[PDB]
C-alpha cells in the first residue's frame, strides 16, 4: 500500500 | 533562438498526486491520471475540465491515447490496467496478470496492441481487441519504469531501475539490444525519438542522454536539473523549435535546446516535484503535473 497513492509518487 | 512558454492555465481538480499527463493525438484533450485513483479529461485549448473517469480500486500511475484519441489505457497500484472508451468514461476491459502495480503503459501506434511495465519486473503486450496478453517478457530485474513503441510498432523500448534500457521485437519478443552507459544509475524514464532514429533516457543521476538506437551510443547530455528520486517524463518538443522538455524535483518544468544540449527555459509556478511533462501534438503547447503537495495541472503556451 503506497502511502502516496501511486507508486510513481513514491521513491524507490 | 528560444521558446517563450508561459503559464495560460492551471487545472485544479485532482484530490492526491497527479502522476501523468498525455494530450490526445487529435489535439482536443488533455488526459491526466492521479494517486486519487481517477482519469480527467479536460479541454486541450481552454483547460476546461470536461469529465472524471473512474473505476480502479487504487491510485493511477500512467495513462496513454489510442492513435485515433478514443481509447484510453490506464496503470494502476490495484496491478490492472483499464481501456476506456473516452467518450463514455466507460471501461472496456480489465488488462489482468501483472502481479505488482503497473508502473507504464502505451498504445503502438496502430493501437491494436498495450504495452505495460510492472513493479513485477516484467513487460506485457496486450490484444486491445479481446484484452488477452499476447505475451509476457522477462524484461529487466527491478521495476520496469517506461514503455514506448516506435514509428511502425516494430519495436518497444522499455526501461528499469536495474540501470537497462531494453528493445524487444514486438513481434517475436526477443530482445534485440541492451543499452547502457560505463556505469548503472536507475533508468527512470525511456522513449523514442518521433523518426525513431533516437532513444531519450532519463537516469536518477539528474541526467538525461539521447541516444542513438541502431549505433548503441550516447549522443548527447542534458543537465541541471534535479532528477534523483522519481520517475519524471521528458518529452520531444517538435511543434516549433527543437526542444528537449522535462520535469524536475525542483518544482520546475526544464527546457533544453536540442542540438545545443543548453538549457532555454525554466518554468515556474508549480509548488512540488513536476512529475510529467506533455507536449501537443500541432501547437506550442505543455501540460506539467505536479505531485502532492501541489495536486495541479499546467497548461504553458509559446509562440515558438
Amino acid at each position: 500500500l503506497n502511502p502516496h497513492g501511486a507508486a510513481r509518487a513514491e521513491v524507490y | 533562438v528560444k521558446p517563450n512558454y508561459a503559464l495560460k492555465f492551471t487545472l485544479a481538480g485532482h484530490t492526491k498526486a497527479v502522476s501523468s499527463v498525455k494530450f490526445s493525438p487529435n489535439g482536443e484533450w488533455l488526459a491526466s491520471s492521479s494517486a486519487d485513483k481517477l482519469i480527467k479529461i479536460w479541454g486541450a485549448y481552454d483547460g476546461k475540465f470536461e469529465k472524471t473517469i473512474s473505476g480502479h480500486k487504487l491510485g493511477i500511475s500512467d495513462v496513454a491515447w489510442s492513435s485515433d484519441s478514443n481509447l484510453l489505457v490506464s496503470a494502476s497500484d490495484d496491478k490492472t490496467l483499464k481501456i476506456w472508451d473516452v467518450s463514455s468514461g466507460k471501461c472496456l476491459k480489465t488488462l489482468k496478470g501483472h502481479s505488482n502495480y503497473v508502473f507504464c503503459c502505451n498504445f503502438n501506434p496502430q493501437s491494436n496492441l498495450i504495452v505495460s511495465g510492472s513493479f513485477d519486473e516484467s513487460v506485457r503486450i496486450w490484444d486491445v481487441k479481446t484484452g488477452k496478453c499476447l505475451k509476457t517478457l522477462p524484461a529487466h530485474s527491478d521495476p520496469v519504469s517506461a514503455v514506448h513503441f516506435n514509428r511502425d510498432g516494430s519495436l518497444i523500448v522499455s526501461s528499469s531501475y536495474d540501470g537497462l534500457c531494453r528493445i524487444w521485437d514486438t513481434a517475436s519478443g526477443q530482445c534485440l539490444k541492451t543499452l547502457i552507459d560505463d556505469d548503472n544509475p536507475p533508468v527512470s524514464f525511456v522513449k523514442f525519438s518521433p523518426n525513431g532514429k533516437y532513444i531519450l533516457a532519463a537516469t536518477l543521476d539528474n541526467t538525461l542522454k539521447l541516444w542513438d538506437y541502431s549505433k548503441g551510443k550516447c549522443l548527447k547530455t542534458y543537465t541541471g536539473h534535479k532528477n534523483e528520486k522519481y520517475c519524471i517524463f521528458a518529452n520531444f518538443s517538435v511543434t516549433g523549435g527543437k526542444w528537449i522538455v522535462s520535469g524536475s524535483e525542483d518544482n520546475l518544468v526544464y527546457i533544453w535546446n536540442l542540438q545545443t544540449k543548453e538549457i532555454v527555459q525554466k518554468l515556474q509556478g508549480h509548488t512540488d516535484v513536476v512529475i510529467s511533462t506533455a507536449c501537443h501534438p500541432t501547437e506550442n503547447i505543455i501540460a506539467s503535473a505536479a505531485l502532492e503537495n501541489d495536486k495541479t495541472i499546467k497548461l504553458w503556451k509559446s509562440d515558438c
